[PDB]
């Protein structure tokens, strides 16, 4: 009950996935809303799409 | 307190207002008729009628048909000296094996 | 803003989109894009405040850059073929420029930031019109030029869109930002199916437009722009919350609701072309969208949040303005799964 | 996506400008009028795939 | 009176009429699958003098 | 099947148009009538299925599940009217509407003839269940329980959708009859391994499989009584029905791919019985008993012999009835004392005699007591597993011993002993509760009388 | 775009003249009845949103909802049936014209076909 | 990118372990460079030296993961004499995950990365064997 | 019971035959449609996947300023 059901079967599948999704969501949505920053990102994306996609 | 919240109400007992309560409804007449219809339909109709209907369902699984067919085949085969259970399901003449 | 000026600006936006969708010439398509943007800026800035001004500024910068790149692609294509007709593009570099420009116009990742920023900045009516119509036009251009789309680039941008939409929507609390990230994810799905069946792209567009119209009009009806503002709606008009809950379930792709049909048809079509990894990843990633839809539904309908004291006066008063086609949008966004084979009519 | 209002109504809004072999003012010929005419005539009515092949 | 009874107990016929309609629709669905009627190798037989079909 | 589908879709307007005090009476009466009508589906053929039309068909595996669903609806109505007395009329009608929609989806799920229609319906069953749980649950954890249930089921089922559309593109049809007649062996390759995994994992999450089961205690503990009754009685049987249906096309790869699932099922059966031994909550004890029995059914389906399939079907029906009865009894106790702790209320045999009798009968059926259909199914599964290998008997014997231990432990803790002194609100049992227990228990004994009706097509 | 650009296709034509040779949908079609059901649901939702009695008020409005939905549904069904008939026609014509691509195959009975047997034990 | 992938694939699976390690290290370095470029774009550094330090850290982490993966997979296939076996790629993926955990100083990150990267690498090997394609060419 | 509620086995048998025939015809049609779509998209010689080309009615054949077109 304690070691497997309440702890490790919770940690492997549902808890780890939820933690990963929460961290990725924080990373994606934590933006300062600066046009300078995301336009520099646009420039990098344009360069990458030009060079790596033939 | 952090809210204007109602106090948790006391448990309501159906036996206090209606000593002969069946536990279905507050209104005595509705409660009595709910009991009557539930008991009648469920027990009488469903239990008795469905059980007897299932008991006397026609033998569509062909259990007795299969038993009679097996009796006939056993009689015919042991009368003529043939094996009771055939060795092959299909005909090796009609089966063509690869070279 | 004068009502006549507002209606003529809306007519000009629609005229620009229609010029894009009827033109057979690249110059006329570009003219339609320019007309749409020019008439769309004041619509964003209709209710004047610094947030609206900032949103309009960012929208203008992004759309102007996209138009410049698109015209560069048109000129490069003319250089190597001497053709102005909108068909398969004859230069791969021009095609890549066109694809990136149209992706930036649509808000596909990694060109997505402006979508949540602008949607939060502008009002509910402005956000509704933005999402719907401004997705409508570039998708038509992409459908016309579909046969020369680089599948690798298009599918990469689509998968990025789905992932980014899911994660952003997970983090957000503002309803307009939630709707923006939902739009990003749905655009990802549409452009993912784009290189295979433009009919499936159009079907996804129509279902998404119906669901978005229903959701935005429910938000306008309840006058809710945040989660907690939406949490008080059960105490004034509980029916609106029930309709919003079923619409949110539909947007998450739950069967047998209408939002399952586009996902189902797109997965089927992609699997017909021997795509399995992409449909499986796309299907699994939509669980993030469903999670934040469900989190929004818990606050509004399935649980009762605390209310305030002036809600009694709000009870005493009655809603005046009538939303146009809201019941029709709510029905079409939840109960059209049995009518699926009409996509042949849409063909 | 593409609503061919021009073809449906018999109008001409940009088809005059689509190609350089069409009617030009004062009958000024293009630089590659003959080649463009030959390619268009070859590729007419067979579709994109057969046109490219 | 009697009018109030029907005003309240007109809903008790909904399920029975639904059952009747369902039986009718089952018959209608059966009558469209009469493509191998009296044509299976196992059950093919000559029609009786006063019957048109083997089953309905 | 329309003669059964349409009366439910007529239960809807009748419920919404009936008077404020006649809703329960009308719903119960007409649900019982629909159950009586659905009893006519048990007349099956020995050769093939009942092919009603191009859309719905019935077999010896579908018929008992349909009868169980239709019989289960009125019992849920009785329990709901127990615990929803102070609700408004509109919310009562919405509750009945959710129950009716769930029953309709389950009926069409069991009678669907295509795998894709089956998928659509068996995924549509989630919405009413989620709404019921997260809306009419009592405690705080209902929201987390709904999230766990929903996302487990969907993460299982989406690869199933991809695999189904792939199989249709490959073979031309998803019709069950066609794929049974045009079945071809599955070669041992990675692609076939992953198709097998997609289908089986969807239904294993629905079962549930040990290690994929936490959503079951979460949802069953936190759902209202009707939600708990339907979740254990019927919704756990969708996974078993799906596995008994899809494994037609997964051979011979099932011979090699079943080892991890068989080991998981056997060891998790032991583990969940042991967990039941040390549970402080009654609903959690019942939920883990459900997990153990469904693990046994998974073993039966995976070993996949004609003797195992009959055992699987019999055990599914028996577990549905027994778990529903146990949940109802626990709910009556909860309504007495407003708590789920097992040791809070004791001496309920000296305070409530007939309820003690019902507890005894339900606990006796929960363990395999002959000649109950529970024992019939468990014994068939054990025999097939013995023919499979000769240490499965060791595992099954351990499981039976622990099952008896925890069932009788629950009975002794709740009923026997001395009553708690300060609990003085234990009113005499209601006729409604007693009738509910009787309607749970009598059909089980009648099924024991006639056991060939629930042994599946392989009989 | 599969059937876009098909030869002889008149632009912006919801239903061409060649669709008149197909059987029109029956007025009692289950799909038409479902369109009517959608219209009725829309009317009920309209009453609920405007806070009128859901089943009683606005009978004329509910009738208009149902009628409009049935009208558009009838025309939509006609177009859908025509498009599917067109697809079948094109597929059959292509199979007929490409016999080397769609060759008839000799049918071998199961007595001649060899299939491996995998025991279950 | 395509050239680097083609070089890695053109090196035979069971031989030239140093060449496999070099190719995988180059791929990892390019991936880390792209990630560092995006990180600098979206979260600007406080200084040029801090930006260069972050770029070096990301690039070295990626290159180390690639080198460990390539070395472990090639060595495992060579010693087991079993090319076209997903187990080699699983071992390489878990070794890369352990490298990531060591770089980030986190046992939990290391374990999760080992599991996920091992599954991903095994899936990549199975796809190479079976002809699975992520961006399928349009047809039908 | 058999007289009142149920029908003979022939009805179910022959309905099953009709259902199987319909489903087999549908499966054959689906596979054939997939093959036809694949060939038409690959080759471009059928009514489907006919992407537009420039109309030759636009070309001006009147004599130009320069003799060599
Ligand atoms: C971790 C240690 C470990 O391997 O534990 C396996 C072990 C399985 O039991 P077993 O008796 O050792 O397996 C028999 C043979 O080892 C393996 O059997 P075999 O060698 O005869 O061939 C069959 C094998 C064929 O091998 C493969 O297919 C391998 C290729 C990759 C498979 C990826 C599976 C993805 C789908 C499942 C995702 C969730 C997990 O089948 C599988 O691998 C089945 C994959 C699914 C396993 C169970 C999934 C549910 C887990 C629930 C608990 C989660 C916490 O435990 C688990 O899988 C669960 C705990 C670890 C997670
Ligand atoms: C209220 C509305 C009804 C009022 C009363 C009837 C007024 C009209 C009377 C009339 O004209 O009758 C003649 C007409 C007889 O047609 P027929 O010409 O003899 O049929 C021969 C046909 O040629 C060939 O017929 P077939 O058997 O080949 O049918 C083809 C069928 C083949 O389709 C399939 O195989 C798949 C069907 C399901 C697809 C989607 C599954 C996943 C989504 C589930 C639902 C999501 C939304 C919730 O495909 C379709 O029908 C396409 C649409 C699918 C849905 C059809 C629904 C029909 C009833 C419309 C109202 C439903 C209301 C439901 C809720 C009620 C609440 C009070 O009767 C009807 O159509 C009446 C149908 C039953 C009405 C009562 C409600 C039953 C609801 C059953 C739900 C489950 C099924
Ligand atoms: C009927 C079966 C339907 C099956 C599904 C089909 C699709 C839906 C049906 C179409 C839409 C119906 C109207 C929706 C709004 C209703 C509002 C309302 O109060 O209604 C009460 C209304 C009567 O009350 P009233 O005195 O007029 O006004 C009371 C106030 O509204 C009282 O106002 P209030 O302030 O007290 O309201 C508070 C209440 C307000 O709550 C509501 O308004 C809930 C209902 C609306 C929610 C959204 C409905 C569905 C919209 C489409 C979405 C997809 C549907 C399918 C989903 C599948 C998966 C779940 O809020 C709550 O209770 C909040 C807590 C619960 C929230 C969580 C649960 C949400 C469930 C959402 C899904 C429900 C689906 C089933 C439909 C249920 C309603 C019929 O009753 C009806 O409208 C009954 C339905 C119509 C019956 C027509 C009968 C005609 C004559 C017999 C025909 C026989 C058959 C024909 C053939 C001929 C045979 C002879
Ligand atoms: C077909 C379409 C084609 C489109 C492309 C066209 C290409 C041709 C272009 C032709 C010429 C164009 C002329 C116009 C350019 C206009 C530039 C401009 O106005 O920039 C304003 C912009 C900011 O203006 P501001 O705000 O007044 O200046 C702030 C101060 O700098 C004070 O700043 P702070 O105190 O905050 O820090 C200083 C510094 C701090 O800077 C950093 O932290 C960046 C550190 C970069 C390290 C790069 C290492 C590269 C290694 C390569 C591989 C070898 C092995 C390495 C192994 C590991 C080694 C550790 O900067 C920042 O923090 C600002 C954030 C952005 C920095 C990086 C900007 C470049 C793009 C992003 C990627 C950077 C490289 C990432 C690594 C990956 C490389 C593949 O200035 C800059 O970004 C730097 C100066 C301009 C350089 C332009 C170079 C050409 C770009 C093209
Ligand atoms: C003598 C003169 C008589 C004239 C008679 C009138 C002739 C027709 C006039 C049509 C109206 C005038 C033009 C106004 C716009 C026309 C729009 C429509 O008619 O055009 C058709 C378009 O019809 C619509 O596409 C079908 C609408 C389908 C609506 C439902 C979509 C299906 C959703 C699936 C679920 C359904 C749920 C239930 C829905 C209620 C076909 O046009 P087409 O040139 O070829 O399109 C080109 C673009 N393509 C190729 C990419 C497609
Ligand atoms: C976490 C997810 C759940 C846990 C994983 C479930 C158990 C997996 C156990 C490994 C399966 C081993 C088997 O399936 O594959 C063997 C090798 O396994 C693979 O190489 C590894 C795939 C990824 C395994 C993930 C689990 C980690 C297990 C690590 C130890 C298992 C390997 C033991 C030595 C083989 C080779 O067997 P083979 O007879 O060729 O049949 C393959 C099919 N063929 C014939 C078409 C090729
Ligand atoms: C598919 C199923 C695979 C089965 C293996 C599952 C992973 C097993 C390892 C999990 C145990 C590790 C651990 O406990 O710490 C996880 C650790 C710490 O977070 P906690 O706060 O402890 O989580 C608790 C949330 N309430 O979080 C992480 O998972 C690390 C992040 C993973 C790195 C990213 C994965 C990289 C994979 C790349 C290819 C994809
Ligand atoms: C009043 C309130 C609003 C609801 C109105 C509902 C009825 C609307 C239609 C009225 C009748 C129109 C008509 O003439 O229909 C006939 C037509 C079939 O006729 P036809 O096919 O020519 O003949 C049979 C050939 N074998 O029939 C059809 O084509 C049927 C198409 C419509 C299907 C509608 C399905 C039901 C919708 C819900 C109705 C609920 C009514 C509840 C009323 C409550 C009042 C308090």
């Amino acid at each position: 009950s304690s070691l497997l059901d309440l702890i490790w079967l919770e940690t492997i599948l549902p808890k780890t996935t939820s933690f990963i999704q929460m961290k990725m969501s924080i990373m994606v949505s934590n933006q300062k809303g600066l046009i300078k920053l995301y336009f520099l990102s646009f420039l990098i994306t344009i360069m990458i799409s030009m060079t790596l996609f033939n | 307190i952090r809210l204007q919240e109602d106090p948790d109400p006391e448990d309501e007992n159906l036996y206090e207002k209606n000593p002969d309560s069946h536990g279905y409804d507050k209104d005595p007449i509705v409660d009595l008729w709910n009991m009557r219809v539930v008991f009648f339909f469920g027990f009488s109709i469903v239990l008795v009628l469905g059980s007897t209907f299932v008991a006397y369902l026609p033998d569509y699984r062909m259990q007795e048909w299969a038993r009679r067919e097996a009796e006939r085949l056993v009689k015919y085969r042991e009368a003529n000296g043939l094996p009771l259970m055939e060795s092959n399901c299909f005909d090796p003449n009609k089966i063509q094996l690869p070279e | 803003m004068n009502p006549i000026i507002y209606t003529t600006l809306i007519m000009t936006v629609m005229s620009g989109t229609m010029l894009v969708m009827i033109s057979s010439h690249w110059l006329l398509i570009w003219i339609g894009f320019e007309m749409n943007l020019l008439a769309m800026i004041p619509v964003l800035m209709k209710n004047f405040n610094p947030r609206a001004t900032e949103a309009a500024t960012k929208y203008f910068l992004t759309q102007a850059t996209a138009s410049m790149m698109l015209m560069m692609a048109i000129i490069i294509n003319l250089l190597y073929s001497g053709q102005w007709t909108i068909t398969k593009m004859f230069n791969p570099v021009a095609m890549t420029m066109m694809t990136m420009a149209l992706a930036m116009k649509l808000g596909l990742s990694p060109f997505h930031f402006w979508v949540p920023e602008v949607t939060q900045g502008i009002s509910l009516q402005a956000g509704l019109l933005l999402l719907t119509w401004q997705k409508l036009a570039p998708l038509s251009v992409l459908c016309q030029i579909s046969q020369s789309i680089n599948p690798n680039l298009m599918l990469t941008m689509a998968m990025l869109s789905i992932l980014i939409g899911g994660w952003g929507g997970l983090n957000q609390t503002q309803l307009r930002k939630i709707m923006a990230y939902s739009s990003i994810a749905h655009m990802g799905w549409m452009t993912a199916v784009l290189p295979y069946n433009t009919t499936m792209t159009i079907l996804n567009l129509l279902i998404y437009i119906t669901m978005t119209l229903a959701m935005f009009m429910l938000l306008i009806h309840s006058s809710a722009t945040t989660t907690l503002s939406l949490s008080h709606t059960w105490n004034k008009m509980p029916v609106i919350t029930s309709l919003m809950m079923v619409t949110l379930l539909s947007m998450g792709g739950l069967p047998p609701l209408s939002g399952f049909m586009p996902k189902w048809m797109i997965i089927q079509e992609m699997t017909k072309n021997e795509s399995i990894i992409m449909p499986t990843l796309m299907a699994m990633t939509a669980l993030l969208n469903l999670y934040f839809y469900m989190r929004l539904a818990y606050s509004s309908s399935l649980t009762m949040f605390p209310s305030t004291n002036n809600m009694k006066m709000k009870w005493q008063f009655e809603h005046t303005k009538q939303m146009k086609l809201l019941p029709t949008m709510i029905v079409l966004s939840t109960l059209v799964l049995p009518m699926t084979p009409a996509l042949s009519s849409l063909n | 996506p593409f609503f061919d209002v021009q073809k449906r109504l018999g109008l001409d809004l940009d088809r005059w400008m689509t190609i350089q072999s069409a009617e030009q003012p004062h009958k000024i010929p293009g630089r590659c009028h003959a080649f463009e005419k030959e390619w268009i005539e070859c590729a007419h009515g067979i579709g994109g795939i057969r046109a490219e092949k | 009176n009697v009018l109030q009874i029907v005003r309240d107990h007109w809903v008790h016929i909904l399920v029975p009429v639904g059952f009747v309609f369902g039986c009718y629709l089952d018959r209608r669905s059966d009558e469209k699958l009469t493509a191998f009627r009296n044509k299976s190798l196992l059950f093919k037989r000559e029609l009786r003098p006063n019957e048109e079909v083997t089953w309905k | 099947m329309l003669k059964i589908i349409i009366p439910t879709t007529m239960l809807l307007p009748m419920t919404w148009m009936s008077k404020h005090n006649m809703i329960w009476i009308n719903a119960t009466v007409h649900s019982l009538l629909i159950s009586l009508i659905s009893l006519s589906l048990l007349n099956q053929l020995g050769e093939n299925s009942l092919n009603f039309s191009l859309t719905f068909f019935s077999d010896s595996l579908s018929a008992p599940l349909l009868v169980l669903t239709t019989w289960l609806l009125p019992l849920m109505l009785m329990a709901s009217q127990s615990h929803l007395s102070k609700e408004t009329t509109t919310r009562k009608k919405l509750y009945i509407t959710m129950l009716i929609l769930l029953q309709l989806f389950l009926i069409m799920t069991f009678t669907a003839t295509e795998l894709i229609l089956f998928y659509i319906l068996f995924e549509a069953t989630l919405v009413p269940t989620l709404i019921i749980i997260t809306r009419w649950g009592n405690q705080t954890e209902r929201l987390n329980a709904g999230l766990y249930f929903l996302f487990y089921t969907l993460a299982g089922s989406l690869p199933l959708l991809v695999a189904l559309v792939y199989i249709q593109n490959t073979t031309g049809s998803l019709n069950f009859l066609i794929i049974h007649y045009w079945s071809h062996p599955l070669s041992n390759s990675w692609s076939n391994i992953f198709m097998w995994l997609a289908c089986i994992m969807a239904f294993m999450v629905k079962m549930p499989l040990y290690g994929l089961h936490l959503w079951l205690p979460k949802a069953h503990v936190e759902a209202p009584i009707a939600g708990s009754m339907v979740l254990a009685a019927v919704l756990l049987k969708l996974g078993g029905y799906g596995m008994m249906r899809i494994t037609t096309i997964l051979n011979p790869l099932t011979n090699y791919m079943a080892y991890p699932f068989l080991m998981l099922s056997m060891w998790g059966m032991i583990m969940t019985s042991s967990i039941c031994l040390r549970q402080t909550d009654l609903k959690s004890l019942i939920a883990y008993s459900s997990v153990s029995h469904m693990a046994l059914v998974i073993v039966a389906i995976m070993i996949q012999t004609p003797w195992s399939f009959m055992g699987a079907t019999a055990l599914m029906i028996a577990h549905g009835l027994t778990s529903s009865m146990l949940f109802c009894l626990a709910n009556t106790n909860y309504e007495r004392v407003h708590s789920r702790t097992m040791i809070l209320a004791r001496g309920l045999q000296t305070l409530l005699p007939l309820m003690a009798t019902w507890w005894l009968v339900a606990s006796l059926t929960n363990l395999a007591l002959p000649p109950s259909i529970n024992l019939i199914g468990e014994l068939f599964i054990i025999t097939a597993s013995f023919s499979w290998s000769n240490i499965t008997i060791i595992l099954m014997g351990m499981n039976m011993m622990i099952t008896a231990l925890y069932s009788l432990y629950m009975l002794i803790t709740t009923q026997r002993g001395k009553y708690t002194h300060h609990i003085n609100n234990i009113k005499p049992s209601f006729t409604r509760e007693n009738a509910l227990m009787a309607l749970h228990i009598l059909p089980l004994l009648l099924l024991t009388l006639n056991p060939k009706m629930i042994l599946g097509p392989l009989y | 775009t599969m059937m876009s650009g098909r030869p002889g296709r008149v632009p912006l034509q919801f239903l061409p003249n060649e669709a008149r040779s197909l059987p029109p949908p029956k007025l009692t079609d289950p799909r038409l009845v479902y369109m009517g059901f959608l219209g009725y649901c829309s009317g009920l939702i309209d009453n609920a949103i405007r806070r009128r009695p859901v089943v009683s008020a606005g009978l004329h409005r509910q009738l208009l909802y149902v009628t409009s939905f049935v009208f558009f549904g009838y025309y939509l069904l006609k177009r859908q049936d025509y498009m599917y008939a067109l697809r079948d026609h094109d597929m059959f014509a292509y199979v007929k014209s490409h016999p080397e691509d769609f060759p008839e195959k000799d049918k071998k009975t199961y007595g001649e076909i060899l299939e491996e047997f995998h025991p279950v034990r | 990118a395509k050239t680097l992938l083609h070089k890695y694939s053109d090196i035979p699976e069971g031989t030239e372990c140093h060449r496999k390690a070099y190719a995988s290290t180059s791929i990892g370095g390019a991936t880390g460079l792209i990630v560092s470029a995006y990180s600098i774009a979206l979260k600007p550094p406080a200084s040029f030296l801090e930006g260069v330090a972050r770029t070096g850290r990301y690039t070295f982490t990626s290159a180390a993961i690639g080198a460990i993966f390539g070395l472990t997979s090639c060595i495992s296939a060579q010693v087991r004499e079993k090319p076209d076996d997903p187990l080699n790629y699983f071992i390489g993926g878990c070794a890369g995950g352990l490298t990531l955990g060591a770089r980030t100083r986190s046992y939990g990150i290391g374990a999760a990365a080992c599991a996920y990267m091992g599954l991903t690498a095994a899936l990549v090997k199975m796809g190479q064997l079976e002809g699975w394609q992520v961006f399928a060419e349009p047809k039908v | 019971i058999a007289r009142t509620f149920y029908d003979g086995p022939e009805k179910n048998y022959e309905k099953t035959m009709a259902i199987l025939q319909i489903e087999a015809e549908k499966a054959e049609l689906r596979l054939k449609e997939l093959e036809v779509r694949r060939l038409m998209r690959a080759r471009g010689d059928g009514p489907w996947y006919q992407y537009p080309t420039i109309d030759k009615a636009l070309i001006d054949h009147s004599p130009k300023t320069t003799p060599d077109n």
